[PDB]
């Protein structure tokens, strides 16, 4: 039963894994009653906690490859307090290291630098030198080059990531796209005109035609080999200008006298 | 020239408009605005470097039928300006009107 799931992963059919997980979830109630829920550990209790973790682990990994976000987050959520508890006795593994890396790469891909830095604080002591930086190194490096804003370094790391892919590709493909939107923003404020070649080179497209295609999707017209960033940007501000929140946020000079008076006379 | 300046609500007009309107070359525009300020038909200024003639006074004129209608329009618009403004100011600073 519990072992059927472990062998289903190695087989390679990761859809078999998923169909089998609603039955094994019922058995996960039993494992939970066996452990005292993290309230004292003994040698009866270390086995029990171990089985609970194995089932979750092949599920964590299967979900990732099948792009099934939900399951990964949950399984992982559980793994996190279990590993965090207690002193070493078997509460770290090779599987831990891989799992946290993949997790941090999801956060970089959603572009939520807010949670990533906080998550790193929670993790900190465990990944300092007791898992070290080996696989966990991949997002740490990645954060560093895009903060500096050398997009050249960042980009290079993802392509060279081909020799590191083990299931890392589910965040890596996405992280290219994220790079294209950040750069796209920048280049507007700088200038209005880029040739065709230059647009391709900064945004790192491998095809010139794919460049022009991206430009339409980015709501930019490229005409006679020149971008005309001029249209949409102006249009957006004019559109933003009509909304409703809107008087106090915009701030009226009229309002300043009215607010000042009623303060005094109160 | 005076007709066009009256009915146009903007108080500046480019020289190019007058030249085509009057079927005169542009040389003759500067004579005509000059002659006019001297007669006192209009008052204003001549900028050759924006090619504008800025009127600041127009001599009274008969007010044709069509024109009576126009006045009403300008005033209707200005009614709404007064009115929308008064509302905000009625509402804000409610505490004190005594």
């Amino acid at each position: 039963l519990t072992k059927s799931l472990s062998i289903a992963f190695e087989n390679g059919d990761y859809a078999a894994c998923e169909k089998l997980l609603p039955p094994i979830k019922i058995e996960l109630i039993k494992n939970n009653l066996l452990i005292p829920d993290l309230s004292i550990q003994n040698d009866i209790y270390l086995n029990d906690l171990m089985i609970t973790k194995r089932i979750l682990e092949v599920g964590a990994l299967a979900s990732i490859q099948t792009f099934n976000f939900d399951s990964f987050e949950n399984y992982f959520n559980q793994l996190k307090p279990y590993y965090f508890s207690n002193n070493h006795k078997l509460s770290e593994s090779d599987k831990k290291s891989k799992l946290i890396s993949l997790y941090l790469l999801n956060l970089l891909s959603q572009n939520n630098t807010t949670k990533f830095h906080s998550e790193l604080q929670y993790l900190d002591k465990h990944i300092k030198n007791l898992e070290d930086d080996s696989l966990l190194s991949y997002p740490i490096k990645l954060d560093r080059w895009l903060m500096e804003g050398s997009y050249q370094k960042a980009w290079d790391l993802l392509q060279s990531g081909s020799q590191n892919i083990s299931e890392f590709d589910s965040f890596t493909d996405i992280l290219k796209s994220a790079i294209r939107d950040e750069i796209a923003k920048n280049t507007e404020l700088s200038y209005d005109f880029l040739p065709l070649s230059n647009i391709k080179a900064l945004l790192f497209f491998n095809n010139e035609k794919e460049t022009e295609k991206f430009a339409l999707e980015r709501n930019w017209p490229i005409v006679n080999s020149k971008v005309y960033f001029n249209n949409q940007s102006k249009e957006k501000a004019d559109y933003e200008d009509e909304m409703m929140h809107e008087e106090d946020q915009k701030t009226n000079i009229i309002e300043k006298a009215m607010d000042y008076a009623i303060s005094i006379e109160n | 020239l005076i007709e066009t300046v009256f009915v146009k609500n903007i108080r500046m007009l480019s020289f190019e408009d007058i030249s085509k309107a009057t079927h005169l070359p542009k040389d003759n525009v500067e004579h005509l605005v000059m002659r006019a300020i001297s007669l006192g038909l209009l008052k204003g200024s001549i900028d050759q470097v924006n090619e504008l003639v800025t009127i600041s006074w127009v001599q009274p004129r008969i007010i044709s039928g069509d024109q009576i209608t126009k006045m009403k329009d300008r005033l209707v618009e200005w009614n709404d300006q007064v009115e929308k403004l008064g509302k905000k100011m009625e509402a804000r600073g409610q505490s004190i009107w005594v």
